[PDB]
């Protein structure tokens, strides 16, 4: 579902990036959660295939 | 006992955080005071 | 929609990227996060896109 | 009481695979000298073919909490879930680390796992996590438990890759359950134990049991 994926990615962008500078805590948490759930990256970035 | 173990692990982590620093600032002192007050209460509960 | 999702994901990761001052300070967490992001997204793919 | 793993204990990292509808046990192994990358030595067919256990033995040199590891990097204990362990190859004395190089054609995000000469850096440290909720973080790791190892540096699970025909070990985002089977805990002084290299002398004759010299006519 690319549309919903894009919407949630936009929310995560707003969460992590504030006033032109990255929020380190939120960025680290988001990156760790995304790597823990690799399907978030989409089929293309999925490692095996 | 389980809650006491959790509190002990948290306090050990917070000590490891502050070990490198030479002096604990006021916020760290306050968090230490809160954690150790809760631990004192838990110890009293176990004693009773 | 697929391109929008992938662009949003790359944007979110770039935002999650650590700050230059942290990188210069050599913070272990920042270097780790930057390495993870670099592993996720190859540079040749960005250049080609 | 169930045995608890402790530092300075020799262990073998073991994983299970199903090939041709048969359960196969494999131990993580590495030569160290001349080849720093880790492979998998099968051990199920031990009765018919001995496994090369000499290179599958790792020593739990040290176990630390995550914050203690952070402080030490910036600058016998029972293993507890969530702590970071430092595995040293018994033979080569190089530490098990998550290499930056990758040769896995199937997976682009995976990294190679191999030995590292020195203990410096966060690559050599691995964090243990319970395989199931039956155990919880902070609980002592019991012998025979199923645990998942996560590299501190790359945040990647120690993974068994069956994508290719060969069974290979690599650091990826898919988790594999590993068993840390103890090899030895502590040997009392002067007593022989399995896995020891020794000479068998003929009583006190000064004669020892040996094969013929190299290039001998009996093929040694």
């Amino acid at each position: 579902n690319p549309c919903g994926g894009e919407r949630y990615l936009d929310f995560l962008r707003f969460a992590v990036f504030v006033n032109g500078e990255s929020v380190e805590e939120n960025a680290n948490v988001v990156v760790r959660l995304l790597i823990r759930k690799p399907e978030c990256f989409g089929p293309a970035l999925r490692g095996e295939g | 006992v389980d809650y006491l173990l959790r509190l002990q692990e948290s306090i050990s982590d917070f000590y490891w955080y502050y070990s490198g620093k030479d002096v604990i600032e006021e916020q760290g002192k306050r968090n230490f005071s809160k954690a150790m007050s809760v631990a004192k209460q838990v110890f009293n509960s176990l004693t009773e | 929609a697929i391109m929008s999702f992938y662009a949003a994901l790359i944007d979110l990761l770039g935002r999650c990227a650590p700050e230059t001052h942290l990188i210069q300070a050599g913070k272990g967490e920042a270097l780790r996060i930057r390495a993870i992001l670099r592993s996720l997204v190859p540079l040749d793919d960005l250049v080609g896109i | 009481e169930v045995q608890f793993l402790r530092t300075d204990d020799e262990v073998v990292l073991q994983c299970s695979a199903t090939v041709l509808k048969e359960q196969l046990k494999l131990c993580l192994a590495a030569e160290g000298f001349g080849n720093r990358l880790c492979f998998l030595e099968p051990t199920s067919n031990a009765q018919n073919v001995p496994p090369d256990l000499a290179i599958c033995c790792f020593i739990l040199e040290q176990s630390l909490s995550v914050r203690a590891l952070q402080e030490m990097l910036a600058n016998h204990r029972t293993l507890l879930y969530g702590h970071a362990i430092l595995l040293r190859h018994a033979h080569s004395r190089m530490y098990l680390s998550c290499l930056t190089t990758s040769r896995s054609m199937t997976d682009k995000l995976a990294f190679d796992v191999g030995l590292q000469e020195d203990a410096t850096g966060e690559a050599c440290w691995w964090t243990m996590h319970p395989a199931s909720k039956q155990r919880s973080e902070g609980e002592k790791v019991r012998v025979g438990d199923d645990l998942i190892l996560v590299s501190v540096s790359s945040e990647r699970y120690l993974h068994l890759s069956t994508a290719s025909g060969e069974l290979q070990v690599d650091a990826s985002f898919m988790q594999t359950l590993w068993n840390m089977n103890p090899i030895c805990s502590g040997c009392e002084e002067g007593f022989v134990t399995g896995g020891h290299v020794l000479r068998l002398f003929h009583g006190h004759m000064d004669e020892c049991l040996t094969i013929s010299p190299s290039d001998s006519d009996d093929q040694r």
